[PDB]
């Protein structure tokens, strides 16, 4: 299993995260690589071993202050118009030093409202699924100051805004790295 | 070759009018739905160019006399187009108008009343109507409904006299007796046959809707004072008339707070389908959709898809500030939006049906010339949308949308209490419309001399309405203009009018749908033959007199209060066992004259 992309330079934002699957492959030394501060249903311990089906990994830069409403159980502009974490098969925070090419280039954005129609109606993101194009897109062309600007797309208006996180710049930075495991029996093909 | 001309600036100005009507009506929509210093400018903007624009076109509309022209659809827009209004006053004389007119919605409101009895405490007029409609401290209600007339009505006495004079100098410009003659041509209409109604039959017939009415008022009077007789003891004469500040309402116009009061029987509930809607999931979605269902089910006209794209149906949760207040809208180019923050409540699924109500009247005139792109009289815009409300609150229809259990029925208890809290908003409002809009009359008129205008006021409306004010005032006092409609420059006929039209036409849908029935059991959903009938008036707009579009749909030239007594018949009958002997006032009863 080749996880360089996972701390390569190219650190995502999390309008745009990036994920990647992987199968058919053998997988301690991520963990060792980086510098995690906290782990957060499935035991660290059984997730760093074993066989599953499949393993897939997101990521995507997030300060460590703000964990506090990535959990279960948050109803924040950042679980509903930003990332909405799946649970539905059984995350780690971490800080990457500048000795390892994170380039961090960029502005470093998320979507606070986006919405549409004659009911207002929020256009919020499934377990496992991105922001909508459409609140992608109304979101690059917001001021980035908060307000709330309307947009057309495909016939439908739009209300969206766009606010940043790029002032909460360290060296080590500050990375969710979030695994899911499916351990579905019959398959087993990724293995350490 | 004149009406030829004619009709060539006439399309002229159609199309160019509606791009800039367009302009206008987007730019106020866009700033009612999103508050910003950056929209507010923008509109006026908007509405400034229309405006240079309508007035550049009436000059040019003037060179197209009436008397040489014989197509009526010709003349009557040219007749709109060709009035000067204020351009009929010098400047001096125009400005001050103006100036006046500014100065008097601004005393109205910005007024505020102070507690007399502890100068710490003061409510301004939202907070004074507040207490209006909810307090049953005689004391409280007493020093707010005083202190409103003394606080504004003493300021804009003067300004109303100087702004009577030069109405009606204004309306002599633009060749009417008075201002009240001006306000009375609305009704006036030119055609041939018996489709011809004057300035001065409008007056005949309102009084004689008056007279017809009264008798139902005089038993609701009775019954109505002879339970608050009981809630204020030894305030209120067994026969007299009413205390004006016990009304419920700062202006006497309406005695739908007093239900509680008055409520014919106290052990009934009433009907209430909050609790439904929201155990069964309701969102403003369901209800929007289920009130373009009804109009479809009457055979109306469906909503477009720029409707449920762009109207603003519920309040956003986006942080910026939107306007609050059910409208119908009309952006021109077939853009018909409705502007309303919808919750799920009984009274909502009401509202949101009315609105769409305007909105079909407003679609079904879109085929009619700029100008001629209205309803066929005030009251006509307002009592279909009323008619149809009805027809969404009667039982039989919320029954049908599953809001209601399938055991459940009503007795002749809950009719004679729907019937009541009805006829509170409905007949107890009437004679105080009439007599409102006749006393200004006299005014513009020159009836009455100004050092009287007062006297003559309350007079009317102890022998009218029966309502009387506790302590006198000597004359510098002008409370009619403590109302928004007085202050400013607003009509009540329309609201006299309103009424009568929603019970004519109401009975004559329900004939159609062979309602074998009373009226306040009648739905006209369902029935096909009444939707198109409905249609076939709507579609007019003002191409015709409004005694035309009448008779299309209750067979009559005329204003007819009958299905409005038709309406009420069961409760008239209830009030007669109530009132006995009672019926009717005394118009010579008054709280200072007790002592
Ligand atoms: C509530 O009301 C406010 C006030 O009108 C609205 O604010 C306007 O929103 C529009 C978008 O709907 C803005 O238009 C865009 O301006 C961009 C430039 O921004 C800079 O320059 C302007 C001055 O012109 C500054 O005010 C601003 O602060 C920036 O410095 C353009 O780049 C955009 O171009 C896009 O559209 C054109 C269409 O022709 C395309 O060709 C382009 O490729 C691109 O897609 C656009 O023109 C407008 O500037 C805002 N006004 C102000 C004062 O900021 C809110 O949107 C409104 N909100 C809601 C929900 O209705
Ligand atoms: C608007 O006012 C103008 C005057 O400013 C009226 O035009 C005058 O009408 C009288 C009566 O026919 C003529 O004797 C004058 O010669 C006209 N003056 C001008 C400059 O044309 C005009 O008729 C008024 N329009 C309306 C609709 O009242
Ligand atoms: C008439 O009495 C009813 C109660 O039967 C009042 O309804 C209440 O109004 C308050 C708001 O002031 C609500 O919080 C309550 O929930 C309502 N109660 C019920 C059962 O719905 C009604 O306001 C009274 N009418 C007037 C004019 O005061
Ligand atoms: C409402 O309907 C009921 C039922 O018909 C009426 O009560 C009846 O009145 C007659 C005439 O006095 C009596 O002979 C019956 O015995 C009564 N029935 C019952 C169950 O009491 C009632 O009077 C009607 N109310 C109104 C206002 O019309
Ligand atoms: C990051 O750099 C510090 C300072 O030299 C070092 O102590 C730490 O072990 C490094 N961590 C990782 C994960 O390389
Ligand atoms: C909104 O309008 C577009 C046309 O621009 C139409 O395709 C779409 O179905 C409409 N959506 C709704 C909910 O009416
Ligand atoms: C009046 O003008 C309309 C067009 O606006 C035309 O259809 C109608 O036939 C004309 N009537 C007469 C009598 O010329
Ligand atoms: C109209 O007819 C339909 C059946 O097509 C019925 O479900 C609905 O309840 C009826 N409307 C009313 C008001 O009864």
């Amino acid at each position: 299993c080749n996880f360089t992309d996972l701390f390569r330079e190219n650190a995502p934002t999390i309008m745009q995260y990036k994920r990647q699957v992987f199968t058919r492959c053998n997988y301690t030394l991520l963990l060792s690589l980086v510098q995690v501060d906290e782990f957060v249903k499935i035991t660290p311990e059984a997730l760093a071993t074993g066989c599953y089906s499949s393993l897939t990994v997101d990521w995507f830069a997030f300060p460590y202050a703000w964990k506090s409403y990535l959990a279960i159980g948050s109803a924040d502009r950042i679980v509903r118009f930003n990332y909405n974490q799946d649970y539905s098969n059984p995350r780690i925070h971490s800080k990457v030093n500048s000795s390892v090419g994170i380039s961090y280039s960029g502005l470093y954005s998320y979507i606070t409202n986006c919405n549409y129609g004659g009911f207002n109606k929020d256009d919020v993101v499934k377990p496992g699924g991105r922001a909508s194009q459409p609140c992608v897109t109304g979101a690059l062309n917001s001021p980035t100051n908060g307000q709330v600007w309307s947009f057309n797309f495909g016939g439908v208006p739009y209300r969206t805004s766009r606010l940043t996180y790029t002032d909460h710049l360290k060296n080590p930075l500050d990375m969710v790295y979030v695994i899911t495991v499916k351990y579905e029996p019959g398959a087993e093909t990724v293995c350490p | 070759t004149t009406e030829e001309e004619a009709r060539d600036f006439l399309d002229k100005f159609n199309s160019e009018a509606e791009n800039l009507s367009h302009e206008s009506a987007l730019a106020s929509w866009d700033y009612n739905t999103n508050i910003t210093d950056e929209n507010a400018q923008k509109m006026n903007e908007a509405d400034s160019k229309w405006s240079d624009f309508y007035k550049e076109q009436s000059k040019r509309a003037q060179a197209f006399p009436l008397q040489e022209i014989q197509n009526l659809t010709i003349k009557l827009q040219l007749q709109i187009l060709q009035q000067n209004g204020s351009s009929v006053l010098t400047a001096e004389k125009s400005k001050r108008l103006s100036t006046i007119l500014t100065t008097m919605s601004t005393i109205y409101s910005t007024g505020k009343v102070c507690n007399p009895n502890n100068p710490q405490q003061c409510f301004t007029l939202s907070g004074l109507e507040d207490i209006m409609e909810k307090s049953k401290d005689y004391h409280q209600r007493l020093w707010v409904w005083e202190g409103w007339r003394s606080e504004v009505g003493k300021q804009l006495r003067p300004l109303y006299e100087e702004y009577v004079v030069l109405k009606n100098e204004m309306a002599r410009g633009n060749n009417y007796e008075d201002y009240g003659d001006y306000w009375r041509g609305d009704y006036e209409t030119e055609g041939e046959d018996g489709y011809n109604y004057s300035r001065n039959q409008l007056m005949e017939d309102v009084d004689r809707i008056f007279l017809e009415i009264k008798p139902l008022y005089e038993q609701l009077h009775a019954y109505v004072r002879a339970k608050l007789m009981n809630a204020y003891p030894s305030r209120i004469s067994p026969t007299g008339c009413l205390p004006a500040h016990l009304l419920g309402d700062m202006w006497g116009r309406f005695w739908t707070n007093l239900y509680n009061l008055t409520v014919p029987f106290e052990q009934k509930q009433n009907i209430d389908v909050t609790e439904t809607m929201k155990k069964q999931s309701w969102d403003a979605e369901k209800i929007f959709k289920e009130a373009e269902k009804f109009y479809l089910s009457v055979g109306l006209y469906s909503m477009t898809q720029g409707f449920w794209n762009n109207s603003m149906l519920t309040e956003p949760s986006d942080g910026r500030q939107v306007v609050c207040h059910p409208t119908a809208w009309d952006l021109g180019e077939d853009d018909f939006r409705i502007k309303m923050c919808t919750k799920v409540t009984m009274d909502d699924f009401l509202t949101a049906h009315h609105e769409m109500g305007h909105i079909q009247y407003d679609m079904a005139y879109a085929k009619q010339p700029y100008l001629l792109r209205n309803g066929a009289n005030e009251g006509f815009h307002e009592a279909v949308g009323e008619v149809m409300s009805l027809s969404v609150a009667t039982p039989k229809h919320l029954k049908g949308m599953g809001l209601l259990p399938s055991d459940f029925s009503e007795d002749n208890e809950t009719e004679i209490n729907f019937l009541l809290k009805q006829a509170l908003n409905i007949v107890g409002t009437l004679p105080f419309t009439y007599m409102l809009e006749k006393w200004r009359w006299m005014v513009f008129e020159g009836k009455i001399p100004k050092e009287q205008w007062m006297e003559k006021w309350w007079e009317m409306k102890r022998e009218i309405v029966g309502v009387v004010e506790p302590l006198p005032h000597d004359e510098t006092y002008c409370d009619p203009a403590s109302l928004f409609h007085v202050a400013n420059d607003y009509s009540f006929i329309r609201y006299f009018t309103r009424t009568i039209l929603e019970f004519q036409f109401q009975e004559a849908l329900c004939k159609i749908a062979k309602h074998e029935g009373p009226l306040h059991k009648c739905d006209i959903s369902n029935s096909t033959e009444a939707g198109k009938k409905l249609k076939d008036m709507l579609e007019l707009g003002k191409s015709k007199p409004w005694t035309y579009a009448l008779n299309q749909i209750a067979r009559t030239k005329e204003m007819d209060a009958k299905p409005l007594l038709n309406y009420f018949e069961p409760l008239f009958s209830w009030l007669k066992k109530q009132n006995g002997n009672s019926v009717g006032w005394s118009a010579d009863w008054s709280p200072y004259s007790e002592q």
